[PDB]
């Protein structure tokens, strides 16, 4: 299962005569794109791997 | 019935109205609609308000529609139910607009909120222009301003020309009429007038106030000179002061010099101008040069 | 009278040209302007889909 | 008989209802249905309502329909069954209307609602408009609108002009003949008057209210000015002062400047303006240059 | 009346004011547009404001 979100603050004057408005124009644009199932979690770093990325000398 | 002639109230005042709108029912004289996407793009609205959806992709060449601004005056103590007149104007390389109808039109204040409803049937005269027309109560007023009048014992009566003359006589004028301290005057333009408390009395008060006589004092000397249009206009107070003029093609009926006696009033004035044998045109620049010398006891003002 | 258009594989129809038929041609009044008028000679002006 | 003429009551208004529709019966002066994709749309769902299922991809090329716009009055006290007459008006490329016949069109409000259904054959004059006509009874009412009249004790008589002089004097008639406090004056422009609860006692108040008879005071001075037209228009009230005008190609029957005398009432204003010689074309600027200088005693209102 | 005609009076003056406006109802006398960009920018500016999105 895949998520778009979108969250702003839309000027009226900017939305155009087929009621669009393109996301530039949108102030304070929240877009987030995400996923989950076992694609989603094949996407997310190992516990160690992140620990040793975090922490590691070099 | 003088002071209703001289002055205004203050607060009740006009507005205005505007809005858009679009023509239908002319004879092929209407948008041409390719130059013009606005006219398209608003059918296009109506009609989807309407419930009819034209696909986005598709060539429409209207004939008999023509996108029109829509123009009127909202009235003092305007109340909702009642009808205004409109003037109708195209925007766009439109041909006329002699039989055409105004559709649903929400006209507008200065604070962008609908104050009437603009709808009829176009009035043009048909050297006559066929690109603005006239409705009489084509508008519905469906807005109400709320207004101070009957708060107070103050109202204030506006002068249309700033006088202290003016001003004085008709405070005297009131004073004389309705009391001692009935009215004050504050500057050349305004006076101030006490009345009781309440909305009926304030009625009657200005009632009784605005058909009152009043003895116009003698205004400024002034000329006033549209080359746009090509007129003088002198007013009673206008003298003359004694000098020479000169100007071409005019001699005396002899010389290039023509001299101008002083003038006290009107009539002496327009006889020494007439002497000159000017056009109107000529007599422009002989104003301004009589005024730059000094003959002229006048105010010139170019309009 | 066919007419072919865009986005459309068949033709329209837009009409029939009709011509007229008089059984003495000889006897019509040239009005001039490249036009014959029937005349009491040539009476009785026959309208025929052409071919027929 | 003159209060009706000058007032209106309030909550007694009209209302204005729009809608879409096609005419059929042309003789080949319709829509060309190439370049007005909506005519052909229309016709597809009233058919495909009817029963009738076109196949989406076909050239359908009409000549005896055209799409047209409906415009109505709702009038007051409205009731289902009742019949208004409704204005026609072609909306694309269409060429005439003179036979045609409107089909089923709900007439639709501000609010989107269906108030009335039109059908009927339009009348057209047949120099005169092709595009537009009209069908007396055309549309039967549908729907109802609520009202507030017969509740309360109070209803608002609205003058048509704003006017402390008429608001007082329709209130001093409405108390001589019907009581002491049966009416008093809000503003320039509203009358309030005090009413029996009930439908049938206001009905009866109104009935004897409305047929009185009221002496009209005079009103402001007025010069109407339609450039667009031509015209001029002076009402009773306006007076001249003494002043002198020159105009081109307008001189004494001698010299350019002409003078005007001061002129009280409406006759003596007209000769002086005849005594100029003036088109009205030419009225117009004289006009406009004298009320700038203030030899006009008028409000100059150009319409 | 002739102190009125020689002098004027301190702080009573004329002030002036512009703007910028667009004339409509020409019967095809007004601009080109072609050559005058800001009257089609201010035409579109006016028709925004009143709801209508070129």
């Amino acid at each position: 299962t895949e998520f778009i979100r979108f969250s702003g603050v839309v000027n009226p004057r900017t939305i155009s005569g087929s009621n669009s408005v393109p996301s530039t124009q949108v102030a304070d644009a929240r877009i987030e794109y995400v996923g989950n199932g076992y694609i989603n979690e094949a996407q997310n770093m190992g516990w160690l791997q992140r620990f040793f990325l975090n922490l590691s000398p070099m | 019935e003088r002071i209703r002639d001289l002055t205004s109230v203050q607060g009740v005042r006009e507005n205005s109205l505007i809005g858009y709108g679009l023509v239908v029912g002319l004879d092929g004289t209407g948008d041409q609609t390719t130059q013009t996407p606005f006219t398209t793009q608003t059918l296009n609205n109506m009609l989807s308000q309407l419930g009819i959806t034209v696909p986005t992709g598709t060539n429409m060449q209207l004939k008999n529609v023509a996108a029109v601004m829509v123009t009127a005056s909202y009235p003092p103590f305007a109340r909702q139910g009642q009808t205004i007149d409109v003037v109708v104007s195209s925007m766009g390389n439109a041909k006329s607009l002699r039989g055409g109808t105004l559709l649903m039109t929400p006209l507008k204040g200065v604070d962008s909120q609908v104050y009437a409803l603009a709808q009829g049937n176009i009035l043009v005269g048909g050297v006559n222009q066929l690109n603005g027309g006239r409705i009489t109560n084509g508008a519905i007023i469906e807005r109400e301003l709320p207004t101070q009048f009957g708060a107070g014992n103050t109202i204030n009566l506006q002068l249309n020309d700033e006088d202290f003359t003016m001003a004085q006589q008709i405070t005297d004028a009131i004073n004389r009429a309705r009391g001692y301290g009935s009215a004050t005057a504050l500057d050349a333009r305004t006076v101030q007038v006490r009345v009781p408390s309440g909305n009926s009395s304030q009625v009657r008060f200005l009632a009784d106030i605005q058909n009152m006589e009043v003895n116009v004092t003698p205004q400024d000397a002034k000329v006033v000179i549209n080359s746009r249009t090509g007129s003088v206009v002198m007013n009673r107070e206008v003298t003359l002061d004694s000098c020479a003029v000169a100007q071409g093609n005019l001699s005396v009926t002899g010389g290039s010099l023509q001299s101008v006696r002083s003038s006290a009033n009107l009539n002496s004035v327009v006889r020494a101008l007439n002497a000159l044998g000017a056009t109107p045109m000529d007599l422009m620049s002989i104003l301004q040069s009589m005024q730059s010398a000094g003959c002229l006891r006048a105010k010139l003002e170019i309009i | 009278v066919s007419v072919t258009q865009q986005g459309q594989a068949a033709p329209v129809q837009v009409g029939q040209l009709n011509l007229t038929t008089f059984m003495n041609d000889t006897g019509l009044e040239s009005i001039g302007e490249n036009l014959y008028i029937e005349t009491q000679s040539s009476g009785a002006p026959n309208e025929s889909t052409p071919g027929l």
